[PDB]
């Protein structure tokens, strides 16, 4: 799990 | 409605009085194009249409964790290119950098790598660069993480040799959140507390089309007046009503963001400021 990730 | 009407004007009007004290700033590449750094989705001019002599799955994979995992190449000799003679921030950064000084500004959130906010004078405590920065970069194994300073990364990037680490042979990437990758914490923490208390979002510069970073506009209270410099509308369905009968907040300025920071500028009082401002920090750039 992480924090939110870069998403187009 | 806290705008009495929906034109810049208004925006400036009611920037003055004294409701409006805490203005958040959401930038994008919009904002740098009149200083040489292209954007990325407008039509011959932006980067995504000429990416053919690197021959790629989608135009993004060379912004995108896993592909530069696999093939770091196309994006280094993209940076050797575009990497420009000169880094001088536009009329626009200058305008957030008289927010700060009038302490209207209370954050400034941007998707840009330029460095170009930093240079106009808005420190850290400022900033939030949801996306990274060009300006260090980092070896990639997570065990290791060891640090190398931009001369470094330009010897290499120059020298066309793609950067490894010292101490691992891992990859050198700078420090920027490509695609599939985690936005940094300090976004998670200023977000939560700075969208409870702005009175007025200012985004300039921006197709709004990245995630989570769009997501941002829709954060503030409903109240909120929110204006748009942009060449054209976005973040349109929160989302932002600039036409339609309902429409009671959102202002849209279509233009150059130099020239609708000029004319807000203008409108505030602030026009021989910002015209200084710009020449005196041109010109200890030029030294
Ligand atoms: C999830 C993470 C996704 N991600 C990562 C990155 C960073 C990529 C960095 C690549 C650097 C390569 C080396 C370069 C070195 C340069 C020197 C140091 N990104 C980036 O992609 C997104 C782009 O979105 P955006 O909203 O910022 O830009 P668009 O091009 O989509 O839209 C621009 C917008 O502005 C209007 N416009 C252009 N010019 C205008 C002027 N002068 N005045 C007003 N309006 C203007 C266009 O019409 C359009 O609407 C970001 O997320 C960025 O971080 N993504
Ligand atoms: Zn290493």
């Amino acid at each position: 799990e992480a924090l939110p990730k870069a998403t187009g | 409605r806290l705008l009495d009407e929906l034109t810049l004007e208004g925006v400036a009007r009611y920037m003055q009085s004294e409701r409006c004290r805490r203005v958040i700033c959401l930038v994008g590449a919009g904002i740098s194009t009149s200083a040489g750094i292209p954007d990325f989705r407008s039509p011959s001019t932006g980067l995504y249409d000429n990416l053919e002599k690197y021959h790629l799955p989608y135009p993004e994979a060379i912004f995108e964790i896993s592909y530069f995992k696999k093939h770091p190449e196309p994006f280094f000799a993209l940076a050797k290119e575009l990497y420009p003679g000169q880094f001088k921030p536009t009329i626009c950064h200058y305008f957030m950098r008289l927010l700060k000084d009038k302490g209207l500004l209370l954050r400034c959130y941007t998707q840009n790598i330029d460095t170009l906010e930093r240079i106009a004078g808005l420190e850290q405590e400022d900033l939030v660069e949801a996306h990274g920065t060009f300006y260090t970069s980092h070896c990639v194994s997570a065990s290791c993480r060891h640090e190398y300073p931009l001369s470094w990364m330009k010897e290499k990037i120059f020298s066309e040799v793609t950067p490894k680490c010292e101490d691992c042979q891992s990859l050198v990437k700078p420090d920027i959140v490509f695609f599939g990758e985690s936005l940094p914490a300090r976004f998670f923490s200023c977000m939560q507390s700075d969208f409870l208390k702005v009175d007025l979002l200012l985004v300039m510069g921006t197709s709004l089309q990245v995630q989570p970073f769009a997501s941002l506009i829709s954060k503030a209270p409903l109240s909120t007046p929110r204006l748009l410099i942009n060449k054209e509308k976005a973040g349109q369905s929160g989302g932002m009503d600039f036409d339609s009968k309902k429409a009671y907040r959102d202002v849209a300025w279509l233009g150059e963001c130099d020239q609708g920071c000029l004319a807000l500028a203008e409108l505030l009082g602030w026009k021989k400021e910002l015209e200084d401002l710009v020449r005196r920090e041109h010109a200890s750039i030029d030294a």
